[PDB]
RNA sequence: GGUUCGUUCCAUGGAAUUAACGUAAACCCUUGCUUUAUUUGUAAAUAUUAUAAAGCAGUUCACCUUUAUAUAGGAAAUGAU
C-alpha cells in the first residue's frame, strides 16, 4: 500500500497533444482515397485530423488532408416577388473539401478504418471512399469458392432479418431490390 | 518478383517533403469560431441531394409536431378534475414553450436541439411543495396501523394473502380518496411534464419524427432558465399576451424589457480599442520550433526530458493535485470508475471552458410589434411600436477591433431574430424580436 | 453586529466632482512630486534613453475616464521632465510611477524568406499579372531565353512584350550575363510578358542583391495588383450602366 | 473656431450628460509575406506554379511642413516598402 510516482502519462493521452502522427509508405501505391466535403470549415478540419489519428493505429500511412477546390454555386434572384427586377442580390453554396489517400494499405485494414470513421462521423460531412485491390485471373472461380467463407461469417449475422414464411410482400426478389432502392434513395 | 501493374504506380512518387520549417514571424491568436450548428438550421452534407431539397418543408412540419407534442395535457376525466365548460378559448401561458429545430445530420442518424422554457414546472413544483411533511409521515402510520388491526388478531406472515391485501387496500381508499384524487393529481401532472422530456414520451415522438428522415433522431433538450436567453420563445410568449382584446401592447412591451437584466458595464472601456501586441503566451509563439526532438533536448528547462512535464507546464492537468506537482498514483457490483476520479477538481476547468465561449451575455433586446392592434371592431389603421433595452451590436469588432465570423455571409454571430405571426379578431399582427449577446 | 448608530456617506476621492476623478488623482500625484523633487540634477535630453510613453488612448482605457487631449498633453510633459532626473539620483518613487506610463507594446514580425540558389546556380522568381504567373530561373550564361520551350521572338509575336519581358536585365544592362528559362501559365499576351518581368527581377535580385535601387526606378520591383472588376448585377459590365429612361 | 474621406478629432459655449440605429469597425473576393498540406494538380527537384486553411501587413518608417501649442498635413517613376 504505497504510492508510486508516475513518470510520465499514457502514450494515447499524449499523443492526443501532438499533431497525428503518420506511417511511412514504402512502397506508394495508393490504397484508398477518401473524400470528405461540407459547407463549414472547422469541422472539416477536425474530423480530418479525427481520421488520421485512426490510420496511425491501424499502421495505414495517410496522406493529406490535401485541400482540393472549392465547389462554388451561384444564383441571382430577385429580391422582391413582384415586378422590382432592376434589385437582384448574389447568392452561393461553396462545398469545402478534403482528400485523404492511403497507400500501401491492407484491403481488410483500410475497411476496418473505412468502418470506423462511419460509426463516429461528425454532423455536417459527407464522405466518399474510392478502395483498390489486387487480385488474380479467374475472378468468376474465386468469387464461387469464397461462398462457403462469407456464409460462415453470416451464421450470426442472418438473426438481423426475419420475416413470415414464404414473404408474400417482395413478390419478385430482383424486382423488389431495385425498386426498394430508389425508394430509399429518393428517386435515384 | 513483382507485377508490372504494381510498379506503374511506385514510380509515381514526386512528393514533397514535410520540411518542419521553424516559424520565425509571430502569429496571433485565431478569431473566435462560432458553433456550425448555428448558421444553418439543419447542418448536413449528402452527396445524392434528393435527402436534401425537403428539408425546408420537414422543418415546418417537424416544428408543428414538436410544438403540439409539449402540449400535451391529461383529459379532465383521467384526473378527475371538473371541465368548466364554456366557449372562449382560453390561452395558456403556463406550458412548456420550445423554440424552432436544430438538426444536425449524418448518415446513420439526425440530433434533434430545441431550447425549451419549462413554465408548467415552476409552478406544479411550487405547489406540490406546499403540502407538509406531516401528510407522509402520518400516511406511514395508517399502513402499519392498519395492518394491526385488519390483517392480525385483536392484541411477513404466511396467513396473508394478496385476496385480504386488496380488501385491506380499498379501506383506506374508502378514506382517504378525497385526499389521494388530490395528490394523484398534481404527481402525474409533474410526472407528465417530466416525462416529455425522457425516454418514456419521446420515444413515441420519435417514431412520428423518424417518418421524415429515414433515420432515428436522437433529442437534445436544453432548459433555459429565463425565457429572455431565446429569441423564438420571447416573441412566442409576447405573441400569446397581445392576442387579447383588451392586452395593453405598451404596457406588456415594459413588463418583459423590465424583466431583462443587463450586466454593469464601463462605457469608455467597452468602446476602448485593442493594441495589436504580440502575445508570447500563445502556445504558437512560445515555441517556434514544434518538433520535439528540439523542446525536450535540454533547450531552457533543466532535464524536462519527459514529454508529460512539458505538457504539464503548458495546460491545466486534473489529474494533479498540485497544478505542477507529480502525477502520484496508489499501489499495493461496483461501477467502472478510477480510483482517483473522485478526488479530480473540475474547477478551473468550468472556468477554462466558459470562458472561452463568447455570447453569454444578455447584450440587447429589441422588440417590434406591427399590425391590427386597436381594441375597436372598425377598419383602422395599423399599429407599429418599437422598444429595445440595451444594443445589438457585435462589441468583438465594432469597438475592439477584432475579426468575427458572420453567419450566411452577411448576419452578426451574436444576434438572435425571431418572427411570429399571429392575428386578432381584425387583422393580422406581427412579433419581432431581436436577442444579443456579449 | 447592529450597524453603527452614526454614519454618513463620504466621497472616497476629493476629485469627486470633477471630469475625470481617476486621472486627476494621478496628475496631482505627479505635481506634487515634481514640486517635491525639482531641485535634483537633470541630464540634457541628447543623454536620455528613448521611452516609449503611453498615447491619449491606453490612459483613456486604462482609467476608464474620457481624459482630453490638451489636459494629457501637460501631465505627459511632466513624466519626460521627471525622467530627466539624474539615474542614480532618481528616487525610487519616481521611478515606480514612472514604470506606468511605459507602452510596452511589440508589433508583429514579418521577414520574408530569402530566395536561395540551386547547386546548379540557378534561383527561381515569381511574378504575376492580372491572371498569369511565371517562374523564371535565372542562371550565369550568355542570354539565352526560352519561355515554356519557346524562343523569345516564337512566343511573344509583339516586340513591346519581349522587351518587358527581359526588361529588368535590359535596365542593369545584364542581358548577356544570364540565361533564363521561365514557364508561365495563364493570362493573355501582355498579362504574361509583365509576369515574367516581376519573376527575373526578383531572380536576379538574389545573384546581384545590390541592384534594387536600379530595380526600384526601372519599375520592375512593384507588383501590379489591377485585376478585372467583376460583373455586377444591375449593370451591363462591371460599371456600365444600361440605358435610363426618365419619362 | 479649426481639422477630417467622415457629427472624424481638438478647442470652446451663462447647460449639458448619455442610449439605440445608420455611420465606422468588422466581414467576403483580391494584393505581398509566414506556417501547414502534396492528389485527381506540379518538367525536374534540395519545393518555386496550382490548390486552400490559419496568421501578419501601411500611410508603417524616413523626409518636409505644422494653427490657439490642443487635435495634424503634404510630397507620388528616381526615400524604404
Ligand atoms: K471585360
Ligand atoms: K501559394
Ligand atoms: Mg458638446
Ligand atoms: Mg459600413
Ligand atoms: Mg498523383
Amino acid at each position: 500500500e504505497q504510492e508510486v510516482i508516475m513518470s510520465r502519462m499514457p502514450r494515447s493521452l499524449e499523443a492526443l497533444y501532438l499533431q497525428p502522427l503518420r506511417r511511412e509508405a514504402e512502397y506508394g501505391v495508393p490504397s484508398c482515397d477518401l473524400q470528405l466535403r461540407s459547407y463549414s470549415i472547422r469541422n472539416l478540419e477536425f474530423f480530418c485530423d479525427f481520421a488520421l489519428r485512426a490510420a496511425y493505429y491501424l499502421g495505414l500511412p495517410a496522406f493529406g488532408p490535401v485541400p482540393l477546390p472549392r465547389m462554388i454555386e451561384r444564383w441571382t434572384v430577385p429580391k422582391s416577388h413582384f415586378i422590382f427586377k432592376k434589385s437582384q442580390e448574389n447568392f452561393e453554396r461553396v462545398t469545402l473539401r478534403r482528400l485523404i489517400q492511403i497507400k500501401d494499405g491492407h484491403p481488410e485494414t483500410v475497411q476496418l478504418w473505412l468502418a470506423f470513421l462511419q460509426k463516429h462521423a461528425y454532423y455536417g460531412i459527407g464522405m466518399k471512399a474510392n478502395v483498390w485491390e489486387f487480385s488474380k485471373l479467374g475472378v468468376s472461380k474465386a468469387m464461387d469458392e469464397s461462398k462457403s467463407e462469407v456464409e460462415k461469417l453470416l451464421e450470426t449475422r442472418w438473426e438481423h432479418l426475419s420475416h413470415v414464411s414464404d414473404m408474400k410482400g417482395v413478390g419478385n426478389f430482383e424486382d423488389f431490390l431495385a425498386k426498394e432502392r430508389l425508394r430509399i434513395s429518393g428517386g435515384r | 518478383s513483382a507485377s508490372v501493374i504494381f510498379s506503374k504506380y511506385i514510380n509515381n512518387n514526386n512528393n514533397k517533403l514535410i520540411p518542419f520549417k521553424i516559424k520565425n514571424s509571430d502569429l496571433g491568436r485565431t478569431r473566435y469560431f462560432p458553433p456550425i450548428s448555428k448558421e444553418w438550421k439543419n447542418s448536413i452534407y449528402v452527396f445524392n441531394h434528393n435527402n436534401l431539397k425537403n428539408l425546408p418543408l420537414f422543418d415546418i412540419n417537424i416544428n408543428s409536431l414538436i410544438k403540439d407534442y409539449f402540449n400535451l395535457q391529461f383529459k379532465d376525466k383521467i384526473l378527475f378534475k371538473k371541465k368548466r365548460l364554456s366557449k372562449v378559448k382560453v390561452v395558456s401561458l403556463n406550458k412548456i414553450y420550445a423554440s424552432k429545430a436544430e438538426i444536425k445530420h449524418t448518415n446513420t442518424k439526425a440530433i434533434l436541439t430545441v431550447y425549451t422554457f419549462n413554465r408548467e414546472k415552476i409552478s406544479l413544483y411550487k405547489k406540490i411543495k406546499k403540502l407538509k411533511k406531516s401528510f407522509y409521515f402520518v400516511f406511514d402510520k395508517i399502513i402499519s396501523f392498519s395492518e394491526r388491526v385488519i390483517l392480525s388478531g385483536v392484541p411477513v406472515l404466511p396467513w396473508i394473502t394478496e385476496s385480504h391485501v386488496n380488501i385491506w387496500r380499498k379501506i383506506i381508499i374508502a378514506s382517504l380518496y378525497k385526499e389521494l384524487i388530490l395528490l394523484r393529481k398534481y404527481k402525474l401532472r409533474l410526472d407528465l411534464n417530466k416525462y416529455k422530456f425522457e425516454e418514456k414520451l419521446l420515444y413515441r415522438l420519435n417514431n412520428l419524427i423518424m417518418k421524415y428522415y429515414n433515420k432515428k433522431v436522437e433529442f437534445n433538450i436544453v432548459n433555459m432558465r429565463s425565457f429572455l436567453l431565446n429569441s423564438d420563445i420571447l416573441t412566442k410568449i409576447l405573441a400569446l399576451k397581445l392576442k387579447n382584446r383588451n392586452a395593453r401592447v405598451i404596457k406588456i412591451m415594459d413588463v418583459i424589457l423590465n424583466k431583462a437584466n443587463l450586466p454593469k458595464i464601463n462605457r469608455v472601456q467597452e468602446k476602448a480599442s485593442l493594441i495589436k501586441s504580440v502575445d508570447w503566451n500563445l502556445l504558437e509563439n512560445k515555441f517556434k520550433n514544434l518538433n520535439l526532438s528540439f523542446i525536450l533536448n535540454d533547450a531552457s528547462y533543466a532535464e524536462r526530458n519527459n514529454l508529460s512535464e512539458l505538457l504539464n507546464k503548458l495546460y491545466y492537468n486534473v489529474l494533479l493535485v498540485s497544478q505542477k506537482g507529480v502525477w502520484a498514483l496508489r499501489s499495493p457490483a461496483q461501477p467502472k470508475v478510477s480510483s482517483f476520479a473522485k478526488a479530480k477538481k473540475y474547477a478551473k476547468i468550468y472556468q477554462i471552458i466558459f470562458n472561452s465561449i463568447n455570447y453569454k451575455n444578455m447584450g440587447g433586446l429589441r422588440l417590434e410589434i406591427k399590425g391590427r392592434l386597436t381594441k375597436r371592431y372598425r377598419a383602422d389603421r395599423s399599429l407599429f411600436k418599437v422598444k429595445w433595452k440595451g444594443g445589438l451590436k457585435n462589441l468583438d469588432s465594432s469597438y475592439k477591433g477584432l475579426s468575427s465570423v458572420n453567419m450566411r455571409g452577411y448576419a452578426k454571430p451574436n444576434v438572435e431574430y425571431s418572427i411570429f405571426t399571429s392575428k386578432r379578431r381584425i387583422g393580422a399582427f406581427a412579433v419581432k424580436g431581436w436577442v444579443s449577446g456579449k | 453586529f447592529k450597524l453603527h448608530p452614526y454614519a454618513r456617506a463620504v466621497p472616497v476621492s476629493p476629485s469627486y466632482f470633477t471630469r475625470t476623478p481617476r486621472f486627476y488623482d494621478n496628475y496631482l500625484s505627479l505635481e506634487k512630486l515634481m514640486e517635491e523633487y525639482e531641485d535634483l540634477p537633470v541630464i540634457p535630453a541628447t543623454a536620455v534613453e528613448r521611452v516609449a510613453w503611453k498615447t491619449l488612448e491606453d490612459i483613456r482605457k486604462e482609467l476608464g475616464e474620457q481624459v482630453k487631449a490638451s489636459e494629457f498633453a501637460r501631465c505627459l510633459a511632466l513624466v519626460k521632465r521627471l525622467n530627466s532626473i539624474h539615474p542614480d539620483l532618481k528616487p525610487q518613487e519616481i521611478k515606480d510611477v514612472l514604470d506606468s506610463f511605459r507602452r510596452n507594446v511589440q508589433p508583429f514580425t514579418n521577414v520574408a524568406k530569402p530566395i536561395p540558389i540551386d547547386q546548379f546556380g540557378r534561383a527561381c522568381g515569381v511574378g504575376k499579372r492580372k491572371a498569369s504567373s511565371a517562374r523564371a530561373f535565372v542562371v550565369e550564361g550568355t542570354g539565352e531565353v526560352l519561355v515554356n520551350g519557346k524562343t523569345l521572338a516564337e512566343y511573344f509575336g509583339r516586340v513591346h512584350d519581349r522587351e518587358s519581358a527581359v526588361w529588368a536585365l535590359r535596365a542593369t544592362n545584364r542581358i548577356d550575363k544570364y540565361n533564363v528559362w521561365v514557364k508561365v501559365e495563364g493570362g493573355g499576351t501582355t498579362g504574361q510578358a509583365e509576369a515574367i518581368t516581376l519573376a527575373i527581377a526578383k531572380a536576379l535580385l538574389a545573384h546581384e542583391p545590390a541592384l534594387k535601387p536600379a530595380l526600384r526606378r526601372a519599375g520592375c520591383v512593384t507588383r501590379d495588383p489591377r485585376k478585372v472588376e467583376r460583373k455586377k448585377h444591375g449593370h451591363v459590365k462591371a460599371r456600365k450602366m444600361p440605358t435610363w429612361v426618365k419619362r
